[PDB]
């Protein structure tokens, strides 16, 4: 009798600070085209499955939690390092029964305070900070705030042509697969040399084992606070470089200067940190916090309805009382006609019908989609995605990722939820943030 | 190209293998019309500024493009129909003088004599297909045929096609250089590959893969008749897509 072999029911830990956007369909792009802007009209209807999008942009405090975690563990490594310290109580290398185990950090053992720390401990602590020779500003060294994380390409491990068994690479019985045909694939690795220099590489080699879909990255994660200065020549933006990521008043403000690589590192750290804090029922396959796709971003921005040019119900950019609905550049040289010159505190304007805040304004938002002028037509309509893990030797033009949404300077057009904007994955601007997203574990009814 | 780029391009290939519906139609993109002049922008090569025909001519001059003869009636892309460059220059009347071959350029052709500004239209073979895996209609460019808008004195405009260019052969060399799509925004932000992939070209259907291998010209005496027939074919191609989906029907609210 075919009764069925079900599995033990799991649990859905609704992530903190996120809302649930329902699955739905939307017509990506603006149907009517402004001829004065030269662009034609490019629209394609899509459908996206339900996911968890963060309520607001990542604030300065939320990214400072990341940089503090990276700091703490690097400091713990230095304390365990025989060179700086050598305590060995911060690096659990053997289990309570005495057998060798994978070396991990002892997060229970507190980091000594600046006063109580001895010479070795104080040396380990200070070996990660930077003291400015002239101004005596003891700040975290930007090139030492590096995050080492690993990403397994589940997508690329599933392609038919990327099957480990050569016979399974072609289901056509008329096609005889050469026994020794080489399938060259690339994998992004990164290793700290003896000097201490981050060595990133893209290893191209024939498909041999599952160790070829594992991409290892060591990304410096400290925000580029000099974007405020570099992005605006001949301007008094020296103060936001020294204030934005450091001042306690600028904690709820969206983080700026975060590059695409740093955003991916932050989302991966968030994923593994969430996993560390939640017990998994046996067999639990939990998804990872990820940067939203272009299609998912546009869907959640326009509240699913294809009639919405903006993240608000009407087409006007201003309420009936005269209050703007976003943080952008309303007029010529008038960034602060909406009340805010630079980005504003998150959750300062009205949200969507979904509940998303600052969905078009404040800072533009990184997406996980590689940028292509024909990108909308080259990607499928089921959870659309144009993913391109660029190689270290690729042309710099191939490293563009879509930055969808408007910033505190985007004019009405660039704040429209259907206007594509891009920027290089390497650079981080003073008007670009991000918003980690994760796929919803949802089994709901229909409409 | 890096292996990552190669894998990306392999993913970005349209597979019209098991499509339940296909429709092969030929267009006559006139470059002397806006939205189709992107392929004519530089009538004559200007340093690093070249139109499609100039790029194609240079590519064939370097044995880097496999183009096939314009056979009236059909488009067989076989090694038999690979064109002979010297014959092409001679038969269409192009004055060339052979320079140092250096295995780079077969014949030295002066830019003044390259018929790059007379090719004022293109035959575009595009194959509308219904994707079997996600039920989506898409257009796949098969080949482009540069037609030289020549002048036959007694016979005035001759409009004789030159050759047929399989699109996958020309795609690598047109997916890199940037062009401006509009005359109002002169930003070189997209490529001609994007122009063809987004179907930004505007052309009148001059032939469909008919069962009698008949072209519109045969049963349409005057240009207006060809215009209305092309409109009819466009309306039926659009009606296919319209009839596929049923979310616009309101017969239920009755
Ligand atoms: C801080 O961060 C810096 C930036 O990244 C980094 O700096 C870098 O290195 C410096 C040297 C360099 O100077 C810098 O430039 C820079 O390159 C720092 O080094 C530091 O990061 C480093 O240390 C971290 C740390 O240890 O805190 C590392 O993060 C930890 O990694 C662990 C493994 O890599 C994670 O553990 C997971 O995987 C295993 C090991 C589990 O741990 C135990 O495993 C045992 C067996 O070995 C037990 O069996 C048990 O495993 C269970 O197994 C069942 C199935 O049987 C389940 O499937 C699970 O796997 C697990 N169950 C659970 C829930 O426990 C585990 N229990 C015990 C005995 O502890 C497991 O806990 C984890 O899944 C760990 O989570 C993570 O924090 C960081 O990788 C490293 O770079
Ligand atoms: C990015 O890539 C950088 C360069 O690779 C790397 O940097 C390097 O490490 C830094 C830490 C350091 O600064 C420098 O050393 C630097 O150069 C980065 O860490 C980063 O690496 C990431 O990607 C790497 C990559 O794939 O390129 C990963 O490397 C992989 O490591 C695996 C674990 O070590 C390797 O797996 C096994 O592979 C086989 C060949 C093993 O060789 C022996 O083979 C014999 C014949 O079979 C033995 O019988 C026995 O066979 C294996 O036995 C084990 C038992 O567990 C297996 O499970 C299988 O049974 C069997 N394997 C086969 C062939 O099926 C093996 N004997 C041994 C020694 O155990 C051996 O080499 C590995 O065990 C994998 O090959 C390798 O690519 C890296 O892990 C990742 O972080
Ligand atoms: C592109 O077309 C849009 C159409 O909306 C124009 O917007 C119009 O003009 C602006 C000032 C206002 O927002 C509205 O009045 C709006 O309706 C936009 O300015 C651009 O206009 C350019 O192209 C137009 C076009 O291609 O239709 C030209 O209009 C006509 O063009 C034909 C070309 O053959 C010409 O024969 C007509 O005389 C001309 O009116 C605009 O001239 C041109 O600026
Ligand atoms: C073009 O259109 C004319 C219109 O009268 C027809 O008569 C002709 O046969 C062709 O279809
Ligand atoms: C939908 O119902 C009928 C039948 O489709 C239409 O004619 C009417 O306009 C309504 O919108
Ligand atoms: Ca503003």
């Amino acid at each position: 009798e075919l009764t069925g072999a079900k599995l033990s029911s799991w649990n859905e830990p609704s992530p903190f600070g996120m809302i649930q956007v329902p699955r739905g369909s939307i017509v990506l792009g603006n149907k009517e085209a402004d001829s004065l802007w030269g662009i034609p009209a490019e629209s394609r209807p899509i459908s996206v499955d339900a996911f968890w999008m963060d309520r607001t942009e990542i604030t300065n405090a939320q990214y400072r939690q990341f940089v503090y975690y990276v700091r703490d563990s690097i400091i713990r490594e230095r304390l365990a390092d025989p060179a700086y310290g050598g305590n060995e109580e911060y690096k659990i290398t053997e289990n309570k029964f005495g057998e060798p185990v994978t070396p991990h950090l002892d997060w229970s053992k507190p980091i000594p305070s600046e006063k109580r720390a001895t010479e070795e401990e104080i040396a380990a602590i200070n070996s990660v900070y930077y003291t400015n020779p002239v101004t005596h500003d003891r700040k975290l060294n930007p090139d030492q705030m590096v995050y080492r994380y690993e990403v397994y390409d589940y997508r690329s491990a599933a392609l038919r042509e990327h099957q480990l068994k050569a016979a399974k690479r072609n289901l056509n019985t008329d096609i005889k697969v050469d026994p020794n045909a080489v399938v060259m694939i690339s994998k992004d690795t990164a290793f700290v040399d003896e000097s201490g220099n981050i060595i990133s590489e893209t290893i191209t080699r024939p498909l041999s084992s599952e160790y070829d879909f594992l991409n290892t990255y060591i990304v410096p994660i400290y925000p580029d606070e000099t974007c405020w200065v570099n992005d605006f020549p001949n301007a008094r933006t020296e103060i936001y470089t020294r204030m934005y990521f450091n001042h306690p008043g600028y904690d709820d403000y969206p983080v700026v200067g975060i590059s695409w690589e740093q955003a991916q590192a932050f989302c991966a750290w968030r994923s593994e940190f969430f996993r560390k804090g939640i017990r998994l029922p046996e067999g639990q396959i939990m998804d990872d916090f990820r940067l939203p796709t272009e299609a998912e971003w546009e869907y959640a921005a326009r509240m699913g309805d294809s009639n919405n040019k903006y993240p608000w119900s009407t087409e006007d950019l201003r309420t009936g009382r005269g209050c703007f609905l976003g943080n952008f550049k309303p007029g010529e040289g008038d960034y602060t006609a909406d009340g805010h010159l630079i980005p504003s505190r998150v959750s300062s304007f009205s949200p969507n019908d979904f509940g998303l805040y600052d969905m078009a304004g404040n800072v533009a938002e990184w997406t996980s989609t590689a940028f292509s002028e024909s990108g909308l037509k080259q990607m499928s309509d089921i959870n659309p995605e144009l993913e391109y893990k660029a190689a270290l030797t690729d042309p710099y033009i191939l490293k563009q990722k879509v930055v969808r949404g408007g910033s505190w300077k985007d004019v009405a057009r660039f704040i429209r939820s259907a206007t594509r904007s891009h920027e290089y994955q390497n650079v981080g601007r003073s008007y670009i943030g991000f918003r980690c997203v994760r796929t919803s574990i949802a089994f709901s009814s229909g409409k | 190209l890096s292996n990552r780029a190669q894998e990306f391009n392999r993913r970005l290939t349209q597979k019209t293998d098991n499509a339940p519906w296909r429709r092969v139609v030929y267009r006559r993109v006139d470059l002397m019309e806006e939205s189709n002049a992107v392929l004519y922008y530089p009538p004559r090569p200007i340093g690093d500024r070249k139109n499609l025909f100039s790029t194609i001519f240079g590519l064939i001059n370097s044995n880097s493009l496999d183009v096939y003869e314009y056979l009236d009636g059909f488009e067989a892309f076989t090694d038999q129909y690979k064109i002979k460059f010297q014959e092409f220059l001679d038969r269409f009347g192009i004055y060339y003088q052979p320079s140092t071959n250096k295995n780079a350029e077969l014949f030295k052709v002066a830019d003044s004599d390259i018929p790059s500004a007379e090719v004022k239209a293109y035959y575009v073979k595009e194959e509308w297909y219904f994707t079997p895996t996600n039920s989506d209609v898409d257009i796949k460019i098969q080949a482009i045929c540069p037609i030289m808008t020549g002048q036959d004195e007694f016979g005035e405009v001759r409009n004789q096609p030159l050759f047929w260019i399989p699109y996958e052969n020309i795609r690598p060399y047109i997916a890199r250089e940037r062009v401006m799509l509009s005359s109002l925004n002169n930003t070189r932000n997209s490529t001609i590959d994007d122009f063809f992939r987004l179907n930004l070209y505007k052309g009148d259907i001059v032939k469909t893969e008919n069962l009698h291998n008949r072209a519109l010209a045969e049963y349409c005496p005057t240009p207006d008749s060809m215009k209305m027939e092309s409109k009819r074919i466009d309306k039926e191609l659009q009606g296919f897509r319209d009839g596929l989906f049923v979310t616009q029907d309101t017969t239920w609210m009755k």
